[PDB]
């Protein structure tokens, strides 16, 4: 029981290319997308794990 | 090494505050401390360009070192660790050795500048003055502030005092 639950939701993601179609078929057990995100790649960066004020 | 600094010239002067290399004269009017502006300026230009060459030769592009991997990718984590540690080791060795060798280049440069100044003054004075060690000259003739300044800027006029110096020397 993680977080007072025993069933699990497995999460998946994909990157639709410009001018491409995604098809969802399901007869059960689908947590459907509602909000997607439009992205443009930037300079290679990372994530900083820190406890410091932002200025 | 050239033998001037910590050599035939023993120690430095806390009195001289306007430059690295210079003169200390003693006449009837008084004593003093004057820096040789030409040699000091050349040394300043050289050292400034050395420091700038060391600093501005390091150019990088926007990079992020950190990466995260899951448990089933340990050859990844180890390869990333290897590249990081290798770059750190190479840069540490290079920086340490570069500073170590450039310190000897700078100190040798200062020693050479002092020796060159001594040799210039010696060739200017010729036999009009006597060397008494410690980088110090004793005049066979009588010099005022004009003579001292003349020795300092590089226009000594040896023939002007040659006869009097000959009379005082051969006695």
């Amino acid at each position: 029981k993680v977080r007072d639950q025993e069933g699990r939701i497995n999460y998946y993601w994909t990157l639709l290319e410009p001018g491409d179609t995604i098809i969802f078929e399901a007869n059960g057990n689908l947590i459907a997308p509602r909000y997607a995100f439009a992205l443009s790649r930037g300079f290679g960066s990372g994530i900083i794990n820190s406890n410091a004020p932002m200025d | 090494l050239f033998g001037a600094i910590a050599g035939f010239i023993e120690g430095g002067w806390t009195g001289m505050v306007d430059g690295w290399y210079g003169y200390h004269h003693q006449n009837e009017q008084g004593s003093g401390y004057a820096a040789d502006q030409k040699s000091t300026q050349n040394a300043i230009n050289g050292i400034t360009n050395k420091v700038n060459s060391v600093i501005e030769k390091m150019n990088t592009q926007f990079t992020a070192v950190g990466k995260e991997f899951n448990k089933l990718e340990r050859r990844m984590e180890n390869l990333n660790k290897k590249v990081d540690d290798g770059f750190i080791d190479i840069w540490t060795y290079n920086a340490e050795l570069l500073v170590l060798l450039e310190n000897e280049r700078t100190l040798d440069f200062h020693d050479s500048n002092v020796k060159n100044l001594y040799e210039k003054v010696k060739s200017q004075l010729k036999n009009n003055a006597k060397e008494i060690g410690n980088g110090c000259f004793e005049f066979y003739h009588k010099c005022n502030d004009e003579c001292m300044e003349s020795v300092k800027n590089g226009t000594y006029d040896y023939p002007k005092y040659s006869e009097e110096s000959k009379l005082n020397r051969e006695k």
